[PDB]
């Protein structure tokens, strides 16, 4: 039986005309009546507006909420702050597919507010270690780079580094867009028998592409699996910390109290960092290192660890964390930590970006440390690991290769390397080279990698096993 | 009693506080949430809850405990997988029964409904006792046949009253003492502050070699039971096949494993893992987490919790070492507990002191690692143990220059340095000779002189040979090899033999998963004299080729002599390597003439 029903109890708020002090995003309270810590509070403008806070602090009888939406206009005698009793939880529903979310929860979109299954925590809990299970499938994401030679597992959790200006935030759409197990592509049995979903979170995105977002997943097919949890640069920082838990909060649901995968997107962790120094240094805390909290370890973790198959439930959420390289340095405490918890890394690469590239995935840096379980037989083409291997290791001798036809002239390179010029010239203009709204199918992507491979000869594809050339390389 | 004044963060102080002593883990919260003083000033301490205070209240009752955090030790305790800070993670899943950890949940450290049989010692009513007298035993599982328990260190009197043979819970009543006239009763179980060593009679020198199983490390680069020993934990070096030999095949009785703030699909490959791993003696189907306790941390546990990870692996150790058992550790990535103590600082504002790690990072690795050791247990019976930390690191980007990695290999005897680019050419057990040094080599000179004699200078020949190999491969590359002179090409060879063959174990066929320590030796043997054999025959004869191409037999010899098995005995193998050494000097003396 749904034991829900004990939500019909009211509690009646207490509204506290006590707002002492202010104190830049802060405001605080006195003659408190047991405030609780985190506690969200609807704090009511002196010509009425309703401006949403969180209690940051509570000492006795004194509750130092924290104000979305700035400060200015908050007075100290005819301001009435209003508690309500529980702290932030989103209202969730198995029909918020299709909601573009603000960054409080509230949706941003014409709809109504979700009819709500249940009202989740927002920071949950941290999955029992002994209940996960290792990341088994791949969860196929359209971009030929990724797909084949970075490919993503379900439950692995790997990001994209990006640079500051790059088109990362468009190789998110396209993710979202093409995102899919790889089942339906299979063709042997119902690939719809276990739905799949995405919960995108944008976070720190300016208003130029937080519209694109919305205007691209409304007008493609994208949207009746995606929760876009949208919240703008000027919208309050707080929301910008909220949001990333907002959507892992949706994507466990989606993805353990039904049953439905999901490839979660987190656009932008920078900007999310960047909003966490705010909060750290509203708490008066000094800066730790590079300026961030020294607990930003801690609180990127509690929003990565979210993710993983599960023993038992079949759910399993898959995160492609994005994150914008602060200066193009791994060495950054972002990228470093990002790098430090999650299962690898995406490059994208500002020096194929700049030759017109698309998406200008690096594949050469970028690793995907399990990979070899969403490889091979059952899931994917058998070819699939032996490709791979054999399309980076060509890449790399056409790296070099292209850096020496400078140094000892085009001639006196061996034919491997002239072979693999012409191998990495065909490579990066066709393979890597994506048309925006070009959807490949993990399949047709290997096709395509072994229409590159049959360059070389079937004696210098020494990578490859002979067992798997002596039926692929020839079709 | 006391109440919660004021929250922020993580930090809670409560109020009326008074008798609560510094580290003293208090229950906060109507949802009883563990947190320890960290602070107390007054009648008002600073507890620093471990789990996410979004609730607490100000008035919510902060119960004392009246123990600094302290593992709970016993039986029980053998197979189950633990958090940082001990948490039953099957029994939390199995009780409550969501995926998740629920805040401020409390199940019992150790199985408490379990029955467990219990056969006293040779202590009688109206002995006296001491800390660490093995007043009985008991039957944990078919692995540790007697889980001798024992007195807690703290603890001495007359045995007032002591319970017969029979089948007992952990809440028993076991045992009796008095001390003073004051009465106190033991059970199964007993618990210890994480953060102080088990107390020993006398912390002796470690001198026996932990043998595991590997070829290069027993060979070249040994660990001693009872020492410490380091680990690169990066990604695809293959820190895996370490940790399943410790686990599956050192002569270790138990096994600490202990990850902290891994990332949580490698705790998950871990967890699934050491449930089918499976030990060939001490019966044949017994899998070895029989004898294995896991601390397992996702990078998201408190991060209390992944601090206290390995003092709780260490503690859990000295237990079973305090029985006799030479248990041996197994530290994954100690670099992401230097991660939370790097967390803990900071937030508390501790004044950051090295790349912003604390000031006393170096003094908490050095104290940590120093309660390894082959030990004499405490009290009597008299028994000997040892604990060995194998504890892997990971820096933050590969540096290998952060002061918790340095602090590490100053501290950590043997450093057996596994190298990316040894597993990209798939040559396992992918030990890069070249770095991996070991400080045990001196010590096991007690050891190897009494069953062993030639070791000693034998790894000495072939680990001055492989780096002339080494050496000598750059002046291949800056002139031909025909430039090589004979005694040069000789040692290449021989040494690229040692590479292929001797230091390249296979570990996955039954040949060569477990090398022991006999069969190690043997092949020593065989491949220096192999080495000595060409040397001699060439430096007072003909040509290396003509000599490589005349017996080459004997050189696939002495490298198909990898795959005999040990399993047929270790009397037949060392004859058998006899007959290969016999069979070698004769068709040396042929090739000769």
């Amino acid at each position: 039986k749904k034991a829900v029903e004990q939500g019909f109890n009211v509690k009646p708020r207490l509204n506290y005309n006590t707002v002492s002090g202010v104190n830049g995003p802060l405001v605080i309270l006195e003659k408190v009546k047991f405030p609780r810590y985190n506690e969200i509070v609807n704090l009511t403008l002196p010509d009425g507006t309703v401006r949403q806070g969180q209690v940051l602090e509570i000492r006795g009888d004194r509750a130092i909420v924290q104000v979305f939406e700035g400060t200015s206009g908050i007075d100290v005698k005819k301001t009435t702050v209003e508690f309500t009793g529980e702290s932030l939880r989103i209202p969730v529903s198995e029909d918020m597919l299709g909601r573009i979310f603000d960054g409080s929860g509230r949706p941003i979109d014409n709809g109504p507010k979700v009819f709500a299954e249940d009202y989740l925590d927002i920071n949950g809990s941290p999955i029992n270690p002994y209940a996960r299970i290792y990341p088994e499938e791949m969860i196929s994401t359209g971009v030929s780079a990724i797909d084949t030679m970075n490919s993503i597992a379900r439950g692995q959790k790997i990001p994209i580094f990006s640079a500051s200006g790059l088109p990362h935030n468009e190789i998110a759409a396209q993710i979202c867009r093409q995102a899919g197990l790889v089942r339906p592509t299979k063709d042997v049995h119902d690939g719809h028998e276990e739905n799949f979903s995405i919960v995108f979170a944008a976070m720190g995105v300016n208003l130029e592409t937080a519209r694109f977002f919305k205007q691209d997943f409304e007008e493609n097919g994208s949207l009746e699996r995606t929760s876009l949890f949208l919240n703008l640069a000027n919208d309050p920082t707080i929301e910008r910390i909220i949001t990333p838990r907002l959507a892992l909060t949706t994507a466990e649901y989606l993805a353990y109290q039904t049953e439905r995968h999901v490839l979660t997107i987190l656009t932008d962790m920078s900007s999310y960092a960047d909003a966490l120094r705010e909060v750290s240094a509203a708490r008066e805390e000094v800066p730790g290192r590079r300026g961030y909290p020294g607990y930003m370890y801690t609180d990127l973790s509690t929003i990565y660890e979210r993710a993983g198959r599960v023993e038992g439930r079949n759910g399993s959420i898959t995160q492609i964390p994005i994150l914008t390289m602060p200066n193009d340095d791994i060495t950054h405490p972002i990228p470093d930590l990002t790098g430090y918890i999650t299962e690898g890394q995406i490059f994208v690469d500002r020096q194929l970006h700049n030759k017109g590239i698309y998406p200008p995935i690096n594949v050469l840096p970028s690793l995907s440390r399990l990979m070899k379980s969403a490889i091979g037989e059952g899931m994917t083409r058998k070819d699939h690991g032996d490709v791979s291997n054999q399309l980076y290791a060509k890449y790399a001798i056409g790296k070099d290769a292209a850096a020496m036809k400078a140094v000892v002239g085009e001639e006196a390179l061996s034919i491997e390397d002239k072979l693999s010029l012409e191998f990495l010239e065909k490579f990066e203009k066709t393979f890597i080279t994506q048309g925006a709204y070009e959807d490949r199918t993990v399949f047709e992507s290997l096709d395509q990698a072994w229409s590159l491979l049959r360059i070389y000869p079937k004696e210098m594809l020494n990578r490859i096993s002979p067992k798997i050339l002596d039926e692929f390389y020839d079709r | 009693y006391g109440a919660i004044y004021s929250v922020s963060g993580p930090v809670v102080i409560a109020e009326n506080m008074i008798g609560c002593a510094m580290y003293e883990l208090v229950k906060v919260g109507h949802d009883n949430l563990v947190g320890e003083v960290i602070r107390i000033d007054g009648d008002k301490a600073t507890i620093q809850v471990y789990e996410e205070t979004a609730g607490l209240t100000v008035g919510d009752p902060v119960l004392r405990t009246g123990k600094p955090l302290s593992v709970e030790l016993g039986p029980g305790l053998m197979e189950t997988i633990y958090d940082g800070i001990q948490r039953p993670l099957k029994a939390i899943k199995e009780e409550s029964q969501s995926i998740y950890i629920p805040r401020g949940i409390d199940t019992p450290a150790l199985d408490r409904t379990i029955k467990w049989q219990f056969t006293p010692g040779k202590f009688q009513v109206g002995d006296h006792i001491s800390g660490g007298d093995i007043y009985g035993s008991v039957f944990e599982n078919s692995l540790i046949s007697s889980h001798k328990i024992l007195l807690p260190p703290r603890s001495r009197g007359t045995i007032t009253w002591i319970a017969p043979a029979g089948e007992y819970t952990l809440d028993e009543k076991i045992l009796e003492v008095e001390f003073d006239g004051k009465k106190s009763d033991f059970t199964l179980y007993h618990t210890w502050p994480v953060r102080v060593p088990r107390p020993v009679t006398e912390k002796l020198s470690a001198d026996y070699p932990l043998l595991t199983g590997q070829r290069v490390l027993d060979a070249l680069f040994p660990c001693v039971q009872g020492g410490t020993t380091c680990i690169p934990g990066a990604f695809g070096c293959g820190k895996t096949v370490i940790s399943q030999s410790l686990s599956k095949y050192s002569n270790s009785d138990a096994i600490i494993y202990v990850g902290c703030g891994e990332r949580g699909n490698e705790m998950a490959e871990v967890l699934m893992e050491f449930p089918e791993l499976y030990t060939e003696m001490s019966g044949t189907k017994e899998p070895i987490m029989k004898r294995t306790t896991l601390v397992a941390n996702t990078s998201n546990m408190p991060v209390a919790a992944r601090e206290a990870s390995i003092y709780t692996g260490i503690t859990l150790a000295e237990y079973f070492r305090d029985q006799g058992k030479n248990v041996s550790m197994i530290a994954d990535s100690s670099s992401r507990w230097a991660e939370a103590l790097r967390e803990i600082s900071g937030r508390l504002g501790e004044m950051p002191a090295d790349q912003g790690f604390p000031a006393y990072l170096g003094a908490k690795l050095a104290s940590f690692y120093e309660r390894a050791g082959k030990a004499v247990a405490l009290g009597s019976p008299d028994r000997t143990g040892s604990v060995s930390i194998v504890a892997a690191v990971s820096p933050a980007g590969g540096d290998f220059s952060d002061p918790v990695t340095t602090a590490t290999l100053g501290i950590t005897q043997v450093f057996w340095g596994l190298d990316k680019k040894l597993a990209q050419r798939k040559h396992f057990p992918s030990i890069n000779t070249s770095v991996s040094y070991s400080k045990y080599t001196n010590v096991l000179n007690k050891f190897y002189d009494s069953n062993y004699p030639e070791f000693p200078v034998l790894r000495d020949r072939m680990k001055e040979i492989l780096s002339n190999a080494e050496e000598l491969e750059q002046v291949v590359q800056l002139v031909g090899k025909s430039a090589l002179s004979d005694s040069d090409k000789i040692t290449l060879d021989v040494a690229t033999l040692i590479k292929e063959d001797f230091l390249q174990q296979n570990g996955y066929s039954t040949y060569d998963a477990f090398c022991p320590i006999w069969k190690t030796f043997d092949m020593m043997r065989a491949f220096i004299s192999y080495h000595d054999e060409a040397q001699k025959a060439v430096a007072n004869g003909a040509n290396w080729s003509k000599l490589a191409d005349s017996t080459g037999d004997v050189k696939h010899a002495v490298s198909s002599s990898k795959f005999f098995e040990p399993s047929r005995g270790e009397k037949e193998v060392h004859g058998e390597f006899e007959k290969l050494l016999s069979t070698m000097q004769e068709r040396f003396a042929e090739s000769t003439d």
